[PDB]
């Protein structure tokens, strides 16, 4: 998260985006997905 | 536990032992005069009392390196290690800032730290750091 | 300093990128100045 | 500074004003240059 | 050597012109390290032939 | 991330704990929250302002579209958009040589992709509202929402 919000934060000024800082922010937020979906999975049951 | 935030009026303090003893000092600063920050002795407050009008640093802003960087080419947020802030003084008014005017002798490097009238460029700006390894 | 001067300057252009982390990395070491450029007692280049 | 403190109550740190009895009276020093050395403590009231 | 290395990691000319303050700052620094008559005194320090 | 905060609502007791935490999360994200509902609330009263009559007596050309003043004005006129929302509007459209912008286009380009996280966005306000019920600071997200 923080680092995601570093990359944003630094591509804040240049409203278009590079095709490389494209490719990083997708695979950046396939590894996030990744850990959201392994989250849901370890709070998927009511596990208390 | 206790996490200082925004908005949270804050005295900077620190030790010397100089003849075995413990200052636990802080500083101070007089804005109106010498706008330059002295340390001001915190013990033997039952001997002398220790005048805390000028010691106090109001965190009027808190923000990010890269956010900070952001907004200088532009309620109550948690300070993180590695965060910039913004102090100011209470009775002055005026942002904490390193002066550029190197007053030091001893250390040749060491621009000596006072009060700016106004908070402007990242010499108003300062960021906390983890001393604690932990 | 000869690996430091090789590091940074190259092909008549400085890199930025590394000369900023060699500063930063010399100047929160100031004992990488020998007895002089010290804190105290450094004298100077002159006298050295 | 700011620790468990109240607002609308007293605090720690402020400056205030202890007016004795009705508050025409008020506790306060001296006159300027007084002949007192300004040393005295007295309840004035009016102006003061 | 030193001095080489300071001088040599100082920042670009067009840096400069921009108005880069991490730049600016690492000059700032480097003039904070060494002076200029430190650098002229040796220049004219005499040297024996 | 709202199906995450679902799972976290999971088998929850009204006025539970998480679901208390939840909404301070919401309230100290307010501002952010505001803005997301509010990008989705645009878009949606953009695709009924597409449908509605008085735009289509506001586009002119037989091309099927309407010009950046043409829409700007109607927007204006119809006031489901305040200024700064118009002008965001005008920034995320197509502009054209006439400055005719593809209104259909423009409408259901954001229709489809946000359908599924504004499902998701609504079923997280519903489950936690119907488990806080008395929570004035989820009273402004709900009638923002």
């Amino acid at each position: 998260q923080e680092s995601i919000s570093d990359f944003y934060w630094y591509y804040s000024g240049k409203d278009v985006i590079e095709e490389q800082g494209k490719r990083n922010f997708s695979k950046a937020m396939s590894v996030a997905k990744q850990v959201f979906n392994s989250l849901t999975e370890y709070i998927q049951g009511p596990c208390t | 536990v206790q996490f200082l935030r925004t908005d949270d009026e804050v005295v900077l303090q620190c030790s010397a032992t100089v003849l075995k003893e413990q200052l636990k000092l802080c500083l101070a600063a007089e804005g109106f005069g010498n706008r330059l920050c002295f340390l001001e002795p915190t013990s033997n407050a039952q001997n002398v009392p220790p005048d805390l009008a000028i010691c106090c640093f109001t965190l009027e802003q808190s923000l990010s390196v890269r956010a900070l960087q952001e907004m200088l080419a532009n309620g109550h947020r948690t300070l993180l290690y590695g965060h910039a802030i913004l102090l100011r003084h209470a009775h002055s008014r005026m942002y904490l800032s390193c002066l550029t005017t190197s007053r030091s002798m001893t250390d040749k490097l060491a621009f000596d730290v006072g009060l700016q009238e106004d908070a402007t460029g990242e010499a108003c700006w300062w960021t906390m750091h983890p001393a604690s390894k932990q | 300093l000869d690996f430091l001067r090789f590091a940074v300057f190259v092909n008549g252009e400085s890199v930025e990128e590394n000369a900023n982390v060699v500063v930063r990395l010399l100047i929160r070491k100031p004992e990488c100045f020998g007895p002089a450029l010290r804190g105290e007692g450094g004298s100077g280049l002159l006298a050295a | 500074i700011c620790s468990c403190c109240e607002e609308g109550y007293v605090t720690g740190g402020h400056v205030l004003r202890l007016f004795h009895g009705h508050m025409d009276e008020c506790l306060t020093i001296s006159a300027a240059d007084s002949d007192d050395q300004r040393r005295l403590v007295y309840y004035e009231g009016g102006a003061v | 050597a030193l001095i080489d290395l300071l001088g040599r990691c100082a920042p670009e000319m067009h840096l400069i012109q921009a108005g880069k303050g991490e730049a600016l700052r690492i000059r700032a620094i480097l003039r904070s390290l060494v002076p200029l008559d430190d650098l002229v005194g040796i220049i004219s320090l005499p040297l024996q032939i | 991330m709202v199906v995450m905060l679902l799972s976290l609502l999971e088998g929850n007791v009204v006025n539970g704990m998480i679901a208390r935490q939840m909404v301070d999360m919401l309230v100290e994200s307010s501002s952010n929250v505001e803005m997301i509902l509010k990008f989705f609330d645009m878009f949606l009263k953009l695709k009924d302002i597409v449908g509605s009559e008085a735009f289509q007596d506001y586009v002119t050309d037989p091309r099927g579209l309407i010009s950046k003043k043409d829409f700007q004005k109607a927007m204006d006129s119809q006031k489901q958009f305040t200024g700064p929302e118009i002008q965001f509007l005008l920034s995320c459209s197509e502009a054209d040589e006439n400055e005719m912008i593809n209104f259909e286009e423009f409408a259901n380009r954001f229709q489809e992709p946000a359908r599924d996280i504004g499902f998701n966005v609504a079923v997280l306000l519903t489950n936690l509202s119907e488990h806080v019920p008395h929570d004035p600071r989820l009273r402004n997200f709900l009638e923002l929402a």
